[PDB]
């Protein structure tokens, strides 16, 4: 979140807090399928990876 | 730049004028030792001071 943070703009110092509970770190798994285009789409599947209680009406971004 | 950028990524060098920070932190020691030694003593002695007359010729 720190990163993207910084990418996007804010600088968030080291030495902070940052106990959130509105965001949960996931895998996404997809099939490239044969003859993919480059403007085509996928579905994916998106798995939590830590102690996250549930993803009910997340997004991934 | 229109070059693409990852955003949960650690935003590690990547190009030629990426910079990135180091940290010396070196330290290295090495210590070698050698010993050697050898003594020898000897030291004998002999005498009579007092000879019976029968051994007085040896
Ligand atoms: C591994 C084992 C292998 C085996 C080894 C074999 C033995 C290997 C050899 C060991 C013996 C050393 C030889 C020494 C004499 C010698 O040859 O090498 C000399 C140079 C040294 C080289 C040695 C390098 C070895 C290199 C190392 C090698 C080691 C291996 C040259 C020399 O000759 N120098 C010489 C010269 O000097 P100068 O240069 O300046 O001129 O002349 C002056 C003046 O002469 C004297 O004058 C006196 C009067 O004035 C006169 O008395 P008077 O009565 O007349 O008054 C008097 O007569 C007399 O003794 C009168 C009478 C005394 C009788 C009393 C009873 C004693 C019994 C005593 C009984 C002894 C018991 C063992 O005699 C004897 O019957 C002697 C006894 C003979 C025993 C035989 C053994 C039977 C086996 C009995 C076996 C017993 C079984 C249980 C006159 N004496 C002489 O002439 C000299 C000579 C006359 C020879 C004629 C007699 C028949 C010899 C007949 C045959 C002998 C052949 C060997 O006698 C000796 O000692 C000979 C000793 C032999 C012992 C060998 C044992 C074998 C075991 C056998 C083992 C296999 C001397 O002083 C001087 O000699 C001296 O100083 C010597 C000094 O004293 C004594 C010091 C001894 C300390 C131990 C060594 C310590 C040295 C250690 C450091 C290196």
């Amino acid at each position: 979140l720190n990163n993207m943070l910084s990418q996007l703009g804010i600088t968030v110092p080291t030495g902070t807090n940052m106990q959130l509970k509105n965001v949960a770190a996931v895998m996404v798994t997809a099939s490239y399928p044969p003859f993919a285009r480059q403007g085509q789409t996928i579905d994916v599947v998106v798995s939590s990876m830590g102690n996250a209680k549930s993803l009910r009406g997340g997004t991934l971004l | 730049n229109y070059g693409y950028q990852p955003l949960f990524e650690d935003r590690r060098p990547r190009n030629i004028g990426d910079t990135l920070t180091i940290v010396l932190q070196e330290n290295v020691s090495a210590s070698k030792s050698s010993s050697a030694n050898a003594s020898r003593d000897g030291k004998t002695s002999f005498g009579f001071d007092t000879v019976p007359r029968y051994l007085q010729g040896l």
